[PDB]
């Protein structure tokens, strides 16, 4: 036996997705949710590039789930 | 209320039916309308 | 009211305001050379494959109508098919013809070079689910 | 607005202390509790549970040479006490305030320890009255216990200290520190849908 720094683990997923909204230009997207609960915020007016980085949403090494 | 113009016809307002389904089943959240694709 | 539904191929109709490919890029036109029963002949269509114009449409003049355009629904060598009927046709003024095309990614890609201002999915993801099943 | 939704952490009381041989005994399987030499030492704390939601603790150390507060061993909140009526050295019948949730979880004859304020001076352990004693038997509010049980000869106090039980609770790495090797630690509570507190804002 050893400590958690090498123990198996609850997986990880590694993949992406792609995920078709709607039609059209809008003029800004506010806000991304999971699983009912408010995850990421703000206001994205055109093409461009972001990160949700609060996997503390769901879990981690101690507990499940958690986008990033 | 164009609803109350459209019975305009009737013979004088309950009613009990099922629907035609519409845009109100939920996967994208929209505070204005967008439209939306049907895949 | 049903449009956009998310497919293998493009719900765009060709030449229209969002599959954008150029009017004028694909012009096709000829004098009649043989009107017949539903079918009409002429020199340019034999320059082009089969297929060519399968879902295209016919363009000309009528003394009164002024602009008339109407489909065509197969095309072989220098014959073609129309969908619609024939008005009466005479081999004169000649039949601005365009071509139509398969709508798929591929058909847009090769053909018209317009795969940049494509509507179609390929990678439609065969509706992987996120339930009822494992996966990811 | 949603009856009460939030569940982010938040900071709260905190205690810490080397880890007694009492606490080795306890929760050091007798297969390795030999061979522990007279140069090791163990890290334990406690800390109360700001809010419902949360969990538990996660602790963070920076030791000697250790470069940022590493995230290694986690604690359960153990009950705590305030004690509010000044007991002297042989005080027995304990009156304090402060009924935590699970200060009522511990059986009769339970080892608890008390401390007082921490700071420049008051760290040290020689001096500063930090007495473990024995819980017999709790009377609501009041709970008897007895003075100066294992590793400390019994003390005075004064109202508004802490009182913290940690009979099989507490929190430590497992980590066989030398003496002498002082480190800085920060225990940092967690939360289901919030996670753990600030990354190291945290206290130290
Ligand atoms: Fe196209």
């Amino acid at each position: 036996g050893s400590k958690s720094k090498k123990v198996t683990v609850g997986y990880k997923y590694y993949m992406g997705l792609f995920m078709g909204l709607f039609r059209g230009p809008v003029n800004e997207i506010t806000e991304i949710r999971v699983g009912d609960r408010t995850a990421w915020t703000g206001s994205i007016t055109g093409n461009t590039t972001i990160q949700i980085n609060k996997e503390s949403l769901f879990g981690g090494t101690k507990a499940e789930g958690g986008i990033d | 209320m164009w609803w109350a113009l459209a019975m305009l016809v009737a013979s004088v307002e309950v009613w009990t039916a099922d629907w035609q389904v519409l845009g109100f089943g939920n996967f994208r959240t929209k505070a204005v309308k967008a439209k939306q694709a049907k895949k | 009211g049903l449009r956009l539904s998310w497919s293998r191929g493009c719900p765009h109709a060709l030449y229209d305001g969002q599959c954008r490919v150029n009017k004028e890029a694909f012009r096709v036109d000829a004098t009649i050379l043989t009107v017949g029963a539903g079918t009409v002949t002429a020199a340019a269509y034999a320059t082009r494959p089969d297929g060519y114009f399968a879902g295209g449409f016919i363009e000309w003049i009528d003394p009164v109508y002024g602009v008339e355009r109407r489909g065509i629904e197969t095309h072989t060598g220098n014959t073609i098919t129309i969908f619609g009927t024939v008005d009466g046709l005479a081999g004169g003024y000649i039949l601005k013809t365009y071509p139509g095309c398969p709508r798929t990614s591929a058909a847009c890609d090769t053909i018209f070079n317009n795969l940049a201002n494509f509507g179609g999915i390929p990678s439609l993801p065969d509706r992987s689910p996120f339930d009822g099943n494992p996966i990811f | 607005a949603g009856y009460e939704p939030n569940l982010t952490p938040a900071i709260a009381r905190r205690i810490v202390y080397e880890m007694p041989y009492v606490d080795l005994v306890q929760q050091l399987p007798d297969g390795e509790l030999n061979a522990v030499g007279p140069n090791d030492a163990f890290i334990n704390s406690q800390a109360e549970k700001p809010t419902d939601m949360s969990a538990a603790y996660d602790m963070g150390i920076m030791a000697e040479g250790e470069s940022g507060f590493d995230v290694r061993g986690n604690g359960d909140f153990g009950a705590f006490g305030s004690l509010a009526s000044d007991i002297d050295y042989l005080s027995t019948q304990i009156v304090l305030s402060e009924m935590t949730d699970m200060w009522d979880d511990v059986q009769p004859g339970f080892v608890a320890r008390i401390a007082k304020p921490v700071l420049d001076g008051q760290r040290t352990q020689m001096e500063i009255a930090e007495e473990f004693v024995r819980i017999d038997a709790i009377n609501g509010n009041v709970i008897t216990v007895a003075r100066g049980v294992l590793d400390t000869i019994p003390f005075r106090h004064q109202k508004s200290e802490m009182l913290w039980v940690t009979t099989y609770d507490g929190g430590t790495d497992w980590q066989k520190y030398a003496g002498n090797e002082s480190i800085d630690i920060k225990i940092l509570p967690w939360t289901l849908g919030g996670g753990r507190f600030p990354i190291e804002d945290a206290p130290i």
